[PDB]
């Protein structure tokens, strides 16, 4: 049976990792009233460089691996991203005081993927000596894009009925920053050979630049908290429980691919964590330009301030611990 | 020595590529966009020969984005001294 | 259009978090701060409904920081066309 | 207050170090340069006591660089409230 | 019978290299209408860091190598940069509709050197295991500076005829950005010992930062393309054939040093590629402040959009293939 | 009889090191009139990244070492920071034409700590194969903060008598930029485990970013020099001799801990150099917001232009040479 004795030790290990320590450390200094600011120019280039590596590592892995082995987990990521958004449409969009336009916006971010949470799952898996598929990092675009597009399409359809086109929605969402960079990383990885520039400039300092960005998110997450208390009380209950619910559905779907194909038991952890994670880098900018009517405090503050720490501190130890007690680990 | 109206549009940075489309389609002979803070933002500076042309850009932006986004637009009276795109081939 | 007075404050960057406190405490409904060089500096743009309030912010900054720091503040008359925080709940 | 003329010079970034020489050689008591986006321009803000002095800076820049480079310069009327370099040791 | 089959593989290898793949990838995403922009603050510091490494390796090699052995190839670089500018004066400046002011400006950029092309020649040479002189990277200042200065001096003299001073032209060009950064790197390398800071912070991610810069050039090359089709039809024919002609003259001069001195057959490839390359970092800004009357679209768009891809995709495989069929390779 | 011949070789070695060569190289290019500028966005993130590494290495050293072995050297840093500021109160603040408000301000910067000079002492010590305490990098906050706070407290008290709150003086100084970043690095190092992100992103390119910052300081040091000749003639005499006097007091106090505790003879060199150094990164911004009436050119120009080169070119070779002739080296 599952045990929580090692979960607390694993939970603390996530609490001390630079991905979450900097995010928490940013909250502490911002609460204390620090005047430190990271210039917007550096923040813009960090977002591009973090996702180019994600696109690159998802490109050199999709061309080096058999496509027939990675079609069912990819088909599950596409299904999962769409399913999570619709869950918020029938669960979060029906509480007493919750705007349906805001419920779809926050459902889209929770259905999308978090680069920091996904990068923390791969780091924690190898530190636990659990083997995972090398192309698990290529699942980022197959859950992010379908989740963002679904949120915009359903919300716009709901808005039209309250007094339709998908391609203009897709092309405007996908061509924006932080989403074209990942495709650029994808296109270069699949066709070209960026191994010389990926392992020398994009890989070694990817997690270094991530720590700076979590500090930016952590510092601003203090402002979102308290501003998130001015909308509704159901965006805190959802952001606390949805990552657990989304991950458990992902884990169940991962087992179907684990028995149908040779999907490793340590690879369903990535699929579970990739679904529990709520996007905070390429999600908010995409939903802001796709659903302008949505309050950009009930879906940015509910996925960055509460969405990411839970999916990175309570989900990763839970699913890795669940994989260890269920098989290889 | 040519009268002009300085239309200033301060909005969010997400509208950088959308407001500029409205400005160019309105026949404005060049604009000026720059970064802006505040508790991030952008600042436009469109010089229009006549007020009716400045309000034409103003109306087409407020009724399209100001309902969902946050911004303020104001007009200042400025006198253009030299400019090739503004003061035709020979003027000012 | 609603008449307004545009108070511009150009000071050193160290006073970004101190001057902005004076602007907010004075009842100004939004300011505009951006990076600026010159001869490192910052530029404020506060739109106030009346001149007596624009000068109120002017006095509280000059007598508090201009004796030690370097700065210049001036008022320009601009007409606000569209704005939600400025033109009340319904206006302009 | 003290009346002043706000001369604004918008040019290319390559002329940042060349236009500033013209401003300083003209006796201007400090300028205000800042970046400008779009896709690489700069924006100058010179406050002069009289129009005859603002046009002197305008004359020496347009006939020297505007034939080859692209730019626009305009004058806005602003009143200086507080300033040490501008309003002598005690004034305004 | 020598075969061109290996040229196509080498051409494809250059097409997939990060130096050219990012430049081509920048064109593709910009054509698709991406909103991804690299902030001007990052672009300014990339130019300084890319040219400091060029200066640092150009100084640490001048003091570590015998000056007697390198004087002749260095002397040839000075003559080569001046000769190329005058070639455009009597070849491109005599076309039906071509301004002599613009022809001198584009001749100066094509006579100058490109860090993105020179760095690709060294990378491709070592991938082919062709030994080159360690100070071949020190030839950048000896061709770039004479080429830019010659264009400014000759164009100004031509302008004065329609109504002269060399030192004010040199000092203003030399003290600008992207040219004083290299001299700072040159002075530090020759006198000081920057080896600790060179191999830890300037060498390892020089090629990584190059990829970002090529993306910037690639994205903006789409705007220059089409804008170059409105000036004249001869700036495309020139920019296509001039790198081949400039390199073949350099190769012939390189073989003179290969017989007069011990200049390696892999060193004439650098000398040939360094001449075929068209400057796109320290070239345009220097000519903009030196020849303001020149149109900054017939010499920037003719050297960044067509000048560099040809000199990096069609010239490097051609000369390396020429060196392999001529001797050691 | 001890010889000064090796001091000249060590002084030349400091003259050629990248930490000082870039600072001198910045003066040379600025004197020659370069237009090269480092964007303010990069300069803002360099300061944060240089001090986070200083804070990080001061946290991973405190928790890994016995506290009883560092109580006296740490207590000496606190005493030394306060003592140096008061020295300028009774020595520099009593010259014919010297403002007491300015003298306290420059006393605070000279009593504080320089991250560049401290980083050059550790680098030079290992080049001389002199073992030093691994927690010597943790001495930066225990003298920088007391020195800056003392300068603000004493000057403000002097101002009130010349015609109030104590705690806001500390919290306003401590929460500003370049000082909260160091504490952020301190808190993460002591509690969390940032070893993965420190040794991969913060340590390997710490000195590389330092060279850029010294270039920034070197370029502006030309402007401070020459304008510093318009305030008083005693700010040059003090800045030339105070680092020698401050270091020799530090050496005497440090040698007391060498017999009282197990403080290594190579650790008093750090304590001597750390006291001779004058802060130029986190010092000027703190004193500007703490003592606005102080001229921010008689204490920035007297500690960045003259204070640092003397403490990094004449102090480090002197104290390292002194330790070698006194014992282990």
């Amino acid at each position: 049976m599952d045990f929580l004795s090692n979960f607390l030790t694993d939970f603390v290990g996530q609490l001390q990792s630079p991905t979450l320590a900097f995010l928490i450390g940013g909250m502490v200094i911002a609460a204390l009233g620090t005047q430190l600011v990271i210039p917007e120019a550096i923040s813009t280039i960090i977002v591009f460089m973090l996702l180019t590596k994600i696109g690159l590592t998802g490109g050199m892995a999709i061309r080096n691996s058999n496509l027939t082995e990675m079609l069912l987990p990819v088909a599950f990521s596409v299904i999962l991203g769409i399913l999570i958004v619709f869950i918020a449409r029938f669960t979060l969009a029906k509480l007493p005081n919750v705007r349906t336009v805001d419920a779809l916006a926050t459902g889209g971010l929770f259905g999308a993927v978090s680069g920091s949470t996904m990068a923390a799952a791969l780091t924690t898996l190898e530190e636990s000596k659990i083997s995972y598929e090398a192309w698990a990092g290529a699942l980022y675009p197959f859950m992010d894009i379908p989740a963002l597009v679904t949120a915009i399409v359903v919300a716009n359809i709901y808005l039209n009925k309250r007094k339709v086109k998908i391609w203009p929605i897709i092309e405007e969402s996908l061509q924006g920053p932080a989403l074209s960079a990942m495709l650029l990383g994808l296109a270069l990885g699949i066709f070209t050979k960026p191994e010389s520039v990926y392992e020398g400039f994009y890989d070694p300092l990817f997690r270094g630049l991530l720590s700076i960005l979590m500090l930016i998110m952590g510092m601003e997450a203090w402002s979102r908290i308290g501003e998130l208390r001015k909308v509704a009380q159901w965006y805190v209950v959802y952001s606390l429980i949805a990552p657990i619910v989304h991950g458990f559905i992902a884990f169940g779907l991962g087992m179907i691919a684990h028995y149908a194909t040779g999907f490793s038991l340590g690879g369903v952890v990535v699929l579970a964590v990739i679904a529990a994670s709520s996007s905070d880098i390429s999600g908010p900018p995409t939903l802001r330009a796709g659903i302008p009517s949505a309050n950009p405090s009930a879906y940015i503050g509910s996925s960055t301030a509460i969405g990411t720490p839970i999916a990175i501190g309570v989900c990763i130890p839970l699913f890795i611990g669940l994989a260890q007690t269920l098989g290889a680990g | 020595a040519k009268p002009a109206n300085k239309l200033v549009i301060v909005t969010e940075k997400i509208l950088l590529k959308k407001i500029a489309k409205i400005i160019d389609e309105s026949g404005a002979k060049g604009y000026t966009v720059m970064n802006t803070g505040g508790k991030a933002n952008i600042k436009f500076e469109i010089l229009t020969e006549t007020r009716e042309m400045a309000e034409e850009i103003a109306d087409r932006v407020a009724v399209k984005y100001f309902n969902d986004y946050a911004g303020i637009i104001y007009i200042c009276s400025a006198e253009v001294l030299y400019g090739h795109t503004f003061c035709g081939p020979e003027g000012c």
